DNA sequence: AAGTACTTG
RNA sequence: ACCAGGA
DNA sequence: CAAGTACTTTTTCCGGT
């Protein structure tokens, strides 16, 4: 038995078209910007930069360490070896998959803390630009507004060079060190 | 990319397990099942978001044999990776043909011809390398690729990528 | 082809008796909602009789010398005399005993008074006076109000329906119509008194014995009627064979109806 | 049993009933089903990458099957195909095929009335296919001429142009299996007298019915998606696999070949001429009569009890068995195999009557116990009888005939080394004996009645009969001058509950049919009952206190 | 309502649908002669308001399919000149509840 | 024992739902088919050892099914696709009422 | 849509059929090793464990009563009147 | 409306001519069911079973092939609500013990 | 064969 | 399969 | 508008050539 959404298409025999996914921003049938949450209401798509990803899923298993020890009742390489000890307390170890992605998330990630990943999170969700553009431009590092718009196709058009680099300044200036 | 996505997952538990550590029965069933687990549909399904607020529901129970069915509903943080995303990714194997680079969960593979010119196979050296008229790409380095297509597999999602185009390479 | 035709029909959780298109057969099971199961062939006493044995069995005038209760069937029988207030109560009593008679009489043209309908009253009261050893010689611990009144609450516990909506609920009083010609009939105040002689807490216990068996006599949602019917027509008509004015009668005549034959073999009418 | 399967496990919710498309057929099959030749790789006992294994189901046993591995109890056949050499017409929509084309017009494909005419448009407003389908068939058969220009939603002065296509339509007629026109004419006025006389032909009709509108057959009964009128015409035929047509394969080195089998092989041979024929110096005669042989078989091959006499009898002078013979009620399919079923856990014998017995209770004797089993699971409460039970094995009375592990597999009491050794645990099912006071159903047929099948209480007795109380003998009428009845077992306690709370004997005593009892007290009861209640019967002490002792509920008073 | 004699042409009976919202209704005066209605077998047939068979609808969570059908043809449709969806409310005496309520769509 | 047509007809008289399903199935028939989520039909070639699914034809080797019907109606369903008539049967709903 | 608690109005009691199906799910559950919510007062019969559990309202299961126009009402077994 | 009336009356005096007595409603569902569609709905394969049921279901009575051809050429739906349609399909019909669902709560599992 | 429904003259 | 039987 | 065809079924369960 496999996992079930929230995209209900009542696809009766008429199977195909399935149109390839790109940087037209085609994602899946899955992966629109219209997706829609289990308490009915319809929420946009949710695309997280590396780091905005890395601080979910620790919060996620950090809330969960606290939830098994419920039931039990009755510094970048530092933040690695750690990342890798909460994991072996929350998680399945078979799931390689999760420490691959964990060490790929806190050395990748371009910035450190909630405070920082706030302050990214605002200043990209302003733009106008869709989820997905909105993450890459988060966990890219781009200086020309050519490097972004090259890289990350969807904006060709959708803002200007100018705009566009003023963020890339900022993003530059928030970006936590190592 | 990564996305969070709300999905669901129907369980059919046995009549053995319907003491009060149901609950805690069922989101520990759901965890193995779901966590670690990778469909070509919604991609590397990676980590179960806020364990605390799993929701159960009521579990129909099935007729002409005692377990229960419910309808696990989650939040979930995945990876599905696409043609046209570029990554940025730390090389794995090097090989005559090409480089294979670590990407989150997922290996992207680059073709010695997807790569620029320049760069030519060294195999002489501890570990085989790329060397280009100034850069070099080999065991432990760290790269940028644009995906150029996916291949959904088993338990997987491979991919073959270029850093032939502009701000494409090494980083 | 009986039980084909029949089979999907079932009680559904509204009462409603439906197919497998949902479609209403029986808007309540074989119009009264009760299993056929806890139903006997009692008497509706109110439906003949003399227009004059009637007034002598359910009239009680307190304001009359002679057709007050005598205080020798309960201890208000002398304080009871005169009151008012009160006779308006048994005047309401007797103008609904006599509405009933009225209407049973359309409903059954010929006066046939025996019926087969839930809840055996005659057993309830028979029951009442061998458990609380009845003594029919001193008078009862009733008031008129206690008998009267119990009655008409006794009457709005009968559920068959249960939705909140005037629909609902004037479905309710027809399913529930001569049911309760019956039950006041039978529970009439001089009738208590004077024939079943009973005190306050066997009355009351009869009161919520056919309420107890009134709730019990209705159908089970999920009762297959249509199966149920096709059998009950069929097999009689199966032991009309198995076993040992002239118009087509027996098997030939069922075959003749059910298949909607046009050109019947007796033709008549009764002019 | 059968394995595992990671697939989730649902109901069917909704059956979408359709037409398979040529196209579906050719891509849902794992074959083509190109020789009437069965198997033997010439005489080489083995299946023909030809007919019954090109890739298909599996004949022998012993031989897993070519296309998905799982072989026989597991592996549902995989279809195949062959392609016609030319289109035939499906026996069953011949009749439709027939009225589609009198709605339809024969050289355009437009509907020979529209939303133009008023009676036209009322019937198009009709919201049942079928009920709609037919009030246009009528109005539509009548126009016998596809109109170019009808008169406009106003004046017949000037007239609005509807489709085109001025063309006279046939006058339809079946000649079994075809299909022949009779075209009005025109010839200086009159003409008819002597009109246009000719066979419609399976192609020209496809290529009509291609070109009938999705808004117009959507019109018609059908539905754009499961049924096109096209799908009507037969281009590509699925072939079914061995589980539908299994060769009755007696002996090692013999056939024994399904009537099926041969009907297709029928049409295979009559295909290949067909194609040969045409592929070859067509002599165009013998083409539409190589054609019409074709068109028989695969008529013949689905339903062979067709009206027009031929009743293509296999050579023995026994009719073949159509597909439509094989689903044709009481014996056959859905009524014979569907709507009843032979069953397991099933028991009959000769009843007789026993004033010993409870009323609940049925007297069943020991062989039909020792035989007869119930699957019990290995639980705390029972973990020590069912080991006894165990131990007594097949065939001491209260025995068990199987221990089934988790492990999926069943141990054989009878025979297993460990019959002894053998040491169950939780969660084992235990195949025990039928034992005193199971629920068991037990019925006398007719079974007339919700009453002629009642759940009664196993009493396990010697001697060969079923015995039952003599009042219970009314709701199923009974009677001991050599009647049989039978029983049969529930296999869980989900079932068990099932008998016991709904239909046990003391439950259906009265009955909703008559709203009275439907069992009393009968013959030597009810003769000896009148006797002994009479003023003039009177009891000595002696025998009055047998007469007690008699009552087992008695007060000892 | 236009009572006719003996009968009406096919002709004259044409204009009977061409003045709408205007109905009328062709009524041979020999089937009047007695009521229908009066029969022993006749029960209280009551035409419903558009608000009362959304309620009916409502209350019994039906369709329209899902109710009992009068023909439009009906006698007593015709005497009550029932209109297509038009449901009926039937007050019948059972010998089982003494009266009961049924109803009918028109058709 | 032929628990014939007559013999259904008292258990559903009796509302012996789970009774009936038994007497049909694990008392007698009982399969299990793996049928497409897409084109309703038994078209899957299952290969429940490797856990390959696939139904060609609908290029789905994901949305698959497995039901337990009586053999005979796996039959039925054969018998009326070789006479060209397509059985889907779905496990969701469309309809509603 | 599943009708609210405070809107329901199907019967109180519980029907002959909803009565032997728990009966017969609850032992077909205490059979394949279910936890008992009772005292087994030296029992050994799942249907007997069933009765028992049912008589002290200590049976965790809900009826769901599908309308026939596929709404429903749930009833636990806990406040179901019993008169059967 | 007398239709009904009439074919009750009707119904009845024949199982009353073999003396025997059956249960008012029964014979008042045979006789509402032959009414309910508008007029007199024989109890034949015209009748009945040309209704709008399901196509397993009809199919099931008298016209087997026929019935399964045309709800193949009209594409039918079958609802698989009757009780044959289960049957046919081997699963729990909604009759009696199959009219309703049973699920555990876990609240009141915890509860215990 | 018997009855009907459905075309065909 | 037809024939012969049983309740 | 009438006679004439093409249609369909006819209880349940349980040894031998
Ligand atoms: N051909 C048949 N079809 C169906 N049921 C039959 C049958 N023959 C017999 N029966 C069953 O058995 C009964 C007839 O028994 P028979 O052997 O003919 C002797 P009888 O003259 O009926 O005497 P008895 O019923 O007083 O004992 C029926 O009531 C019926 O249920
Ligand atoms: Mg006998
Ligand atoms: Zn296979
Ligand atoms: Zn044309
Ligand atoms: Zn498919």
């Amino acid at each position: 038995v496999s996992t079930s959404t929230f995209q209900t298409r009542r696809r009766r025999l008429k199977k195909v078209e399935e149109e390839e996914n790109a940087a037209t921003l085609q994602l899946g049938q899955e992966f629109q910007l219209k997706q829609i949450n289990h308490q009915g209401e319809e929420e946009e798509l949710i695309a997280l930069n590396l780091s905005e990803a890395r601080l979910v899923i620790k919060e996620a298993l950090v809330e969960r360490r606290r939830a098994f020890k419920r039931s039990q009742k009755k510094t970048r390489e530092k933040e690695l070896e750690s990342i890798d000890v909460l994991l072996e307390q929350t998680t399945g170890g078979n799931n390689k998959d999760l420490k691959n992605t964990m060490q790929y998330l806190t050395n990748f990630s371009r910035f450190r803390d909630q405070e920082t990943v706030g302050a990214v999170i605002q200043l990209l969700k302003s733009t106008g630009l869709h989820p997905f553009e909105v993450a890459q431009l988060g966990s890219l590092a781009c200086d020309t507004a050519d490097e972004a718009k090259t890289l990350i196709p969807s904006l060709n058009n959708k803002i200007s060079d100018d705009e566009l680099e003023r963020i890339l300044k900022e993003l530059s200036n928030l970006e936590t060190l190592y | 990319m990564f996305f969070i996505k709300d999905l669901s997952l129907n369980i059919t538990l046995h009549p053995s397990f319907f003491g009060p550590r149901m609950k805690q029965y069922l989101k520990t069933k759901l965890l193995e099942e779901v966590e670690g687990s990778c469909t070509g549909k919604f991609g590397y399904i990676l980590c179960v978001l806020d364990y605390d607020n799993i929701d159960i529901q009521r579990g129909r129970i099935l007729p002409t044999d005692g377990s229960a069915e419910f309808n696990v509903k989650y939040r979930a943080v995945v990876f599905k990776p696409f043609k046209g995303e570029v990554v940025d990714g730390t090389v794995v194997s090097c090989s005559q043909h090409g480089f294979e680079v670590q990407v989150g969960p997922m290996k992207v593979f680059v073709t010695k011809h997807l790569m620029p010119q320049d760069l030519t196979f060294n195999a002489g050296s501890n570990p085989p390398s790329y060397q280009s008229s100034e850069d070099v790409i080999t065991i432990k380095s760290r790269i940028r690729v644009k995906i150029e297509g996916c291949i959904s597999q088993v338990s997987s999602i491979h991919a073959i990528g270029s850093i032939k185009e502009d701000y494409l390479g090494a980083i | 082809r009986l039980v084909k035709a029949l089979e999907d029909i079932m009680v559904h959780y509204d009462n409603t008796t439906r197919n497998s298109l949902g479609n209403v057969i029986q808007f309540i099971y074989g119009e009264d909602g009760m299993d056929a199961a806890h139903i006997e062939k009692q008497s509706l006493d109110t439906i003949g009789g003399s227009d004059a044995a009637f007034e002598k069995r359910y009239r009680v005038d307190l304001l009359n010398t002679d057709h007050t209760l005598d205080p020798s069937l309960l201890e208000s029988g002398s304080e009871i005399l005169g009151d008012l207030k009160l006779q308006v109560l048994l005047d309401e009593e007797y103008k609904q005993l006599v509405k009933d008679r009225k209407f049973l009489r359309e409903v059954f043209v010929d006066g046939e008074a025996n019926w087969p309908l839930p809840v055996n009253i005659r057993r309830i009261i028979q029951n009442a006076q061998q458990t609380f050893h009845i003594d029919h010689t001193k008078p009862s611990d009733l008031t008129i109000k206690d008998i009267v009144l119990g009655v008409k609450d006794l009457q709005e516990n009968l559920l068959v329906l249960r939705g909140k909506n005037e629909i609902i609920q004037n479905a309710q009083r027809d399913a529930v119509t001569l049911f309760c010609c019956l039950l006041r009939s039978r529970l009439a105040t001089r009738r208590v008194l004077q024939e079943y002689r009973l005190t306050k807490q066997a009355f009351d216990w009869v009161l919520s014995n056919i309420e107890a068996q009134f709730l019990r006599s209705v159908v089970h949602p999920g009762e297959m009627v249509g199966v149920l019917a096709a059998q009950s027509i069929g097999e009689p008509a199966t032991q009309m064979t198995l076993n040992t004015k002239k118009v087509t009668s027996g098997v030939p005549r069922l075959k003749e109806i059910l298949n909607v034959a046009k050109n019947m073999k007796t033709p008549s009418l009764t002019v | 049993g059968q394995q595992y399967s990671s697939a989730p496990l649902r109901t069917v919710k909704e059956v979408q009933f359709g037409l398979f498309s040529p196209e579906e057929v050719r891509a849902i099959s794992v074959a083509k089903i190109r020789f009437p030749e069965t198997m033997d790789e010439t005489q080489t006992r083995a299946k023909i990458g030809g007919l019954n294994d090109p890739r298909l189901g599996s004949i022998d046993r012993n031989l897993k099957c070519q296309t998905c591995q799982e072989g026989m109890n597991e592996c549902p056949g995989h279809f195949g195909h062959i392609d016609l050499a030319k289109p035939v017409f499906h026996v069953g929509f011949i009749a439709k095929i027939k009225k589609v084309c009198e709605c339809v017009c024969m050289h355009c494909g437009k509907l020979l009335l529209d939303e133009h005419n008023e009676l036209m448009r009322q019937a198009l407003a009709i919201k049942d296919s079928k009920k709609r389908f037919a009030a246009i068939w009528t109005l539509c058969k009548t126009k016998m001429v596809c109109e170019t220009d009808v008169p406009s939603e106003d004046d017949p002065t000037q007239l609005v142009s509807r489709g085109g296509c001025g063309n006279t339509q046939p006058t339809i007629r079946k000649d079994g299996l075809k299909l022949v026109g009779s075209w009005k004419k025109d010839r200086a006025t009159g003409d008819a007298d002597e009109p246009e006389l000719r066979v419609l032909s399976t192609e020209e009709i496809l290529n009509i019915f291609k070109h009938i509108s999705v808004k117009d057959f959507t019109s018609l009964g059908f539905n754009e998606v499961f049924s096109r009128p096209e799908w009507m015409i037969l281009t590509c035929l699925p072939v079914p696999p061995p589980p539908v047509r299994p060769s009755i394969s007696f002996n090692e080195s013999q056939r024994g070949e399904d009537d099926l089998t041969f009907k297709l092989a029928d049409i295979l041979k009559a295909n290949i001429s067909l194609e040969t024929l045409e592929h070859n110096g067509a002599p165009h005669h013998a083409i539409e009569e190589a054609e019409s042989l074709l068109q028989f078989h695969v008529a013949t091959y689905m339903d062979n009890d067709i009206a027009g006499q031929p009743q293509a009898l296999q050579k023995s002078g026994r009719p073949v068995k159509s597909i439509r013979a094989r689903l044709k009620g009481k014996e056959g399919r859905i009524r014979g195999n569907l709507m009843g079923k032979r069953v397991d856990f099933s028991a009959r014998t000769v009843i007789s009557g026993d004033p010993n017995l409870e009323l609940d209770q049925v007297g069943v004797p020991k062989s039909i116990a020792k035989t007869l089993t119930y699957p019990e699971v290995v639980t705390p409460y029972n973990i020590d009888r069912l080991t006894q039970l165990v131990r007594n094995g097949p065939n001491e009375h209260p025995g068990a005939k199987y221990v089934i592990r988790d492990s999926g597999d069943r141990i054989d009491l009878r025979y297993s080394k460990r019959a002894g050794d053998i040491q169950l645990q939780y969660g084992w099912k235990v195949e025990r004996h039928i034992m005193d006071n199971d629920p068991v159903l037990f019925n006398r047929q007719p079974s007339l009645h919700k009453m002629s099948m009642m759940a009664h209480r196993v009493k396990v007795i010697p001697y060969s009969t079923f015995r039952l109380n003599l009042s219970v003998t009314s709701p199923y009428n009974a009677d001991f001058d050599g009647d049989e009845m039978n029983l049969h077992v529930p296999q869980s306690e989900e079932t068990r509950a099932e008998l016991s709370q709904l239909c046990a004997v003391p439950l259906q005593i009265v009955s909703p049919q008559s709203n009275k009892p439907c069992m009393g007290i009968v013959q030597d009861t009810l003769c000896g009952i009148r006797k002994l209640t009479l003023r003039d019967t009177f009891i000595e002490l002696d025998q009055v206190l047998n007469m007690l002792y008699w009552v087992p509920d008695w007060d000892g008073v | 309502i236009f009572v006719y004699q003996n009968n009406i042409t096919p002709s004259a009976m044409k204009l009977v649908p061409s003045i709408p919202p205007a109905t009328i209704e062709t009524f041979n005066e020999a089937a009047l002669v007695v009521n229908i209605t009066h029969h022993e077998l006749v029960p209280k047939h009551i035409r419903l308001s558009s608000d009362e068979k959304r309620e009916l609808l409502k209350r019994y969570r039906l369709k329209e399919s899902q109710l009992p059908r009068i023909q439009r043809a009906d006698p007593v449709a015709l005497y009550l000149g029932l209109k297509r969806g038009e449901v009926v409310k039937i007050i019948r005496k059972s010998e089982t509840s003494g009266r009961y309520a049924s109803y009918r769509i028109c058709m | 024992l032929r628990f014939g047509e007559m013999e259904r007809d008292c258990m559903i008289a009796h509302g012996a739902a789970s009774f009936l399903k038994e007497r049909l199935m694990e008392a007698s028939d009982a399969f299990r088919v793996h049928i497409c989520g897409i084109c309703g039909l038994m078209t899957v070639i299952a290969k429940l050892n490797h856990n390959q699914f696939e139904c060609k034809g609908c290029d789905n080797k994901i949305d698959i099914y497995q039901i337990h019907i009586p053999y005979a109606a796996k039959l039925l369903f054969q018998e009326l696709m070789a006479m060209n008539i397509t059985p889907r049967l779905y496990t969701d709903r469309s309809r509603d009422f | 849509k599943a009708i609210p608690k405070d809107q329901r109005a199907t019967t109180p009691y519980m029907t002959k059929y909803e009565r032997a199906r728990i009966l017969g799910t609850r032992a077909l559950q205490i059979s394949m090793n279910a936890p008992v919510f009772v005292d087994l007062e030296g029992e050994t019969d799942p249907l007997r464990i069933a009765m028992k559990e049912l008589a002290e309202k200590k049976i965790p299961l809900v009826i769901r009563r599908y309308l026939p126009d596929g709404s429903f009402e749930d009833w636990s077994v806990e406040e179901l009147i019993v008169d059967l | 409306e007398a239709g009904r009336a009439a074919l009750y009356k009707e119904v009845y005096n024949v199982i009353a001519s073999d003396g025997s007595y059956v249960n008012y409603r029964h014979m008042a569902l045979l006789v509402d069911v032959m009414t309910t569609q508008g007029g007199l709905t024989s109890v034949t394969r015209h009748g009945f079973n040309r209704s709008n049921t399901g196509a397993l279901m009809r199919c099931s009575f008298e016209e087997t092939v026929e019935i399964l051809f045309e709800a193949g050429a009209s594409a039918e739906l079958d609802d698989c609500r009757g009780v044959s349609e289960n049957v046919i399909l081997g699963q729990m019909a909604p009759i009696g013990t199959g009219a309703f669902d049973v699920m555990i709560d876990e609240e009141s599992l915890v509860k215990y």
